[PDB]
RNA sequence: GGAGGAAGAAGCCCUUCGGGGUGUAAACUCCUGAACCCGGGACGAAACCCCCGACGAGGGGACUGACGGUACCGGGGUAAUAGCGCCGGCCAACUCCGUGCCAGCAGCCGCGGUAAUACGGAGGGCGCGAGCGUUACCCGGAUUCACUGGGCGUAAAGGGCGUGUAGGCGGCCUGGGGCGUCCCAUGUGAAAGACCACGGCUCAACCGUGGGGGAGCGUGGGAUACGCUCAGGCUAGACG
RNA sequence: AUGCGCGCUAGGUCUCUGGGUCUCCUGGGGGCCGAAGCUAACGCGUUAAGCGCGCCGCCUGGGGAGUACGGCCGCAAGGC
């Protein structure tokens, strides 16, 4: 299961523009350009100084809600990252950025991660010429992520990937727009990502 | 914290001992004190019953202040100006607008064709480039067109987030609009002109032709007409729309309405 | 010009001839997140005056911290009164694992990765003083070599 | 002590003490109510607190607290006894699980329903 | 379910009567295609046996599937379950009515007598989510049995004082032994489990194949600084 | 209200008792101020509650309670 329901309310609560909706959250409608205060009856009141715990929780929540994965899955990924070599922050973000749904969103086949999840699940995506329908699949440096032949005639995919013309993909990825495919060069770095997140807070949270 | 930012805003608004000013949402009257000190007779449109005593107490030692218990949108400001500023030369507008009713306020003020000299407002940076931009700016849109048609506008001051007493969520930009004597381009069918502008920017990813044809009730009917008109006007629909300007829009509007209006 | 934090405001009272007279104490850390930390304690009849005095004291009492890779050169154990602080270096990617008072102090120091622990008494004032002293008692390789060899 | 003393005598381990003897290392117990009475708080509080004298399947007979707005406990009703101690009442160290055996879920609950066990109110 | 979707529908709640929230949330357009139907359909099973080789090594031919018409594949094709706890400080989450030390709440500090963010209910918010809470037990926090790592003047804690047995501990300079101690090699430290890496189930859980690591203890060799022991000597402790 | 033995770490002052070259140096004992240092503080500070070492005896929230019980010792009270 996941979180299904209102979304821009999370944009408001976090106080940042989390691009969770696709095209609306670019146009003057993201509900962060209007009412940038948290939701509810006591949204636009004076904010008290937040606790250390509050700050850490908010940072972790923001990071989790960007990728829209379970708290259990988030904890699992953190525990895996903390057990590996190198800086925990870098490794954790690398592991988060390797998810198949996220990779599809980065490639440009889908506009929102909530849409990439549906594309992957309903089966319109192959890795190394084999159908995979799980958003949580982890890709390694050097897999071909493509759209299935049976799914290339869809309006949705054509509109999505046609707009990628005159648009650049991330450095840690390569794309073939006319061939409708993509390549995972390597794991991304801290600076390759435009996250409004300081991972140090997330590290300090899961020590409590 | 607001100690000197207000003074800078008033300086940029360029008020003097003979200019009249309009205040919206005064609250306590942080800007109002400076305006009274520097400018001539002022006016306020407070609607909050709770903050009225505080505003009254703030403006007790001032004699050039008038307070109105009307909402800006509902009140016809033409009579307000003809009644209050009966001797003044230039009437400007200075206010800090409360997020939600910020675009409606500006639109209502501009659409009523006031004899205002101009406007200087403090709003969020978010919708600040959205109302002062250029072709291919990633912020070009309907709001930009409306503001840069009705008046001449450019962003002046960038107040960062870390200035206020309770830390807000968004950076702010004080914008100054010098009102324009005559509309930049002449359109007979102004309403459908505006709808055309909003149609070309219904979705910013699609091409202009597809935008125009897919956003009109008669769009299906006049596909050929739309195509021919965009072709003849030397500005084709094969572009996105964000790369156009006021001039191309004017020519295209003329093309549509001279032939189908 | 610097960043400030509020460890605690507390209200103390002394009895008088028919009544109580109150006073306020504030514990304030002033730092630049670069390796300069000051800690002040201010007493005043009013809260704002207490904060002002604490800020002034913290500015006038500053210590330079020898940070390498955003951490501490070596482990340290310092006892102030009944309270005791333990600081320990950590590899990059650990984060300041510490209680409220140390954390506050160390964040303004530019420390990014430390393992700490408080022992014995846990009076926040005494903990702050102990931590401050422990920071004051840090030497690097260069200083040690200079003292020993010359 | 000295290392020699530690070798000779050592350190005595601290043993825990049970707060719920009547349970006999079980999450719950099944008992029968014999007396249903209202009693008085310990010091600063004043109220009438419902208390049942329950005889358990253990070799024990103890007092248990009845939480909620209203109950239906007679002098025979089979009940479930749970851990937990009332701060005020001097001698009760057990609670009653609502809506289990003969005890019924308190009426018109809408907020905290898992406790005070009541079914979800159907709404059309 | 996904994308778009009002300066913002209706109802409900609050209101300084202007409005604010629930909220792009809904309704609404388009798109996908859990469930469901049709067809196909397994890996797990090649041996024993039989013919030619000797009754051997090779070679050649058949039989055998509970799971199970299941997994899975191909083709059609439907917008298609959300609950649970908490919102006084610990500790993330605030207002309006009801009640007036009553009904109650409670892990601690405590809250309940007329203006209750602490009880009851609504609106709203927060955390987790096919789950969420409660009770019981264990380790942590507990440096609160303190080897790592505590104390005993007044906070609990120096025996009423001597003499002394077992025990514990022990000054300097040499030489022998090599018991403790340290090092090298080797045997053992089973298979699972733990760590690393690489692989198989569409990922994971799960499983496979490798590689280490390991406290302890045997066997052989080596070192003698420090403890131990044997022999000689010295005068700074002690004794005369 | 401070177990014993040993070594180390400014001094000044008042006493009791020995030897010396007797202006004053040199042992031992009893007090008072105080360096460094210690202590929660009061305070201790070469007669340490400092810096260390060796051995012994005790402590682990307040009541219940030095109580009940069992044992040992006493003529008994009673004690451990
Ligand atoms: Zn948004």
């Amino acid at each position: 299961g996941r979180y299904i329901g209102p979304v821009c309310r999370l944009c408001r609560r976090e106080g940042v523009k989390l691009y969770l909706k696709g095209e609306r959250c670019y146009s003057p409608k993201c509900a962060m350009e209007r009412r940038p205060y948290p939701p509810g009856q006591h949204g636009q009141k004076r904010a008290r100084r937040p606790s250390d715990y509050a700050v850490r929780l908010r940072e972790k929540q923001k990071l989790r809600r960007i990728y829209g994965i379970s708290e259990r899955q988030f904890r699992n990924l953190f525990e895996e990252a903390s057990k590996k070599k190198g800086v925990t922050g870098s490794v954790f973000l690398g592991l988060l950025e390797s998810r198949l749904d996220n990779v599809v969103y980065r490639l440009g086949f889908a506009v929102s991660r909530r849409q990439a999840r549906q594309l992957v699940r309903h089966g319109h995506i192959t890795v190394n010429g084999r159908r995979v329908d799980l958003p949580s699949y982890r890709v390694r440096p050097g897999d071909e992520i493509a759209v299935a032949e049976k799914s290339r005639n869809l309006e949705l995919i054509r509109q999505n990937l046609e707009a990628m013309k005159g648009r650049k993909v991330g450095p840690w990825l390569s794309l073939d727009v006319e061939g409708m495919k993509g390549k995972f060069l390597r794991l991304p770095d801290r600076e390759d990502l435009a996250l409004p997140v300081n991972e140090q807070l997330v590290i300090e949270f899961y020590s409590r | 914290i607001d100690t000197n930012i207000l003074n800078r805003i008033v300086d940029h608004a360029e008020v003097t001992e003979k200019t009249g000013v309009i205040e919206i949402g005064p609250g306590i009257g942080a800007l109002t004190e400076q305006l009274a000190k520097r400018a001539k007779k002022v006016v306020a449109f407070e609607i909050d019953q709770r903050l009225l005593p505080i505003l009254k107490d703030t403006l007790s030692p001032y004699e050039n202040v008038t307070v109105i218990h009307q909402d800006v949108l509902k009140a016809d400001v033409k009579s307000v100006i003809e009644e209050q500023f009966q001797d003044c030369d230039e009437i400007m507008v200075v206010a800090n607008l409360p997020y939600y009713v910020t675009t409606p306020i500006i639109m209502k003020l501009l659409e009523e064709h006031l004899p205002l000299k101009g406007i200087v407002v403090m709003l969020q940076k978010e919708v600040a480039e959205r109302m002062a931009a250029d072709p291919s700016s990633k912020e070009y849109g309907s709001l930009s067109i409306a503001v840069q048609f009705y008046t001449e506008a450019k962003t002046v001051m960038i107040v960062p987030k870390t200035v206020f007493v309770p830390q807000p969520n968004v950076d702010s930009a004080v914008i100054r609009l010098i009102l324009r004597d005559g509309p930049a381009v002449d359109v007979e069918n102004e309403s459908f002109f505006f709808q055309l502008i909003k149609a070309s920017f219904a979705q910013r990813r699609k091409t202009l032709l597809n935008n125009l044809v897919n956003n009109l009730p008669e769009g299906k009917a006049q596909k050929s007409t739309i195509e021919q008109v965009l072709e003849e006007t030397n500005i084709d629909g094969k572009r996105r729309g964000e790369s156009l300007s006021i001039e191309e829009f004017a020519a295209l509007s003329n093309g549509l309405y001279k032939a189908l209006f | 010009d610097f960043e400030e934090k509020m460890i605690l405001i507390r209200r103390t009272a002394r009895m008088q001839a028919g009544g109580r007279r109150f006073r306020f104490g504030a514990l304030v850390v002033v730092g630049d997140r670069q390796g300069r930390v000051g800690l002040g304690f201010g007493k005043a009849p009013e809260v704002p005056l207490a904060v002002q005095k604490a800020g002034y004291y913290a500015r006038r009492n500053m210590v330079e911290v020898p940070l390498q890779n955003g951490t501490i050169p070596h482990e340290i154990e310092v006892e102030f009164g009944a309270s005791k602080i333990v600081l320990k270096p950590a590899a990059p990617g650990t984060g300041v694992i510490a209680g409220a008072v140390p954390r506050a102090i160390l964040e303004l120091a530019g420390v990014t990765d430390i393992l700490t622990k408080e022992l014995g008494s846990r009076n926040p004032i005494n903990i702050a003083y102990a931590t401050m002293e422990a920071l004051r008692q840090l030497r690097t390789k260069a200083d040690v070599e200079r003292l020993r060899k010359g | 002590p000295t290392i020699n003393q530690l070798v000779r005598k050592g350190r005595e381990k601290v043993r825990k003490k049970s707060k719920v003897p009547a349970l006999k290392g079980a999450p719950f117990r099944r008992g029968v109510c014999t007396v249903v009475r209202t009693v008085t708080p310990k010091k600063p509080n004043s109220a009438l607190r419902k208390v049942a004298k329950v005889r358990l399947t253990s070799g024990y007979e103890v007092t248990a607290y009845i939480p909620g707005e209203g109950h239906n406990l007679q002098e025979h009703s089979v009940v479930l006894i749970r851990g937990g101690r009332v701060k005020d009442l001097p001698g009760v160290r057990y609670h009653i699980v609502r809506g289990v055996y003969d005890a019924a879920g308190v009426k018109d609950r809408k907020k905290s329903r898992s406790k005070y066990g009541t079914k979800k109110p159907k709404e059309a």
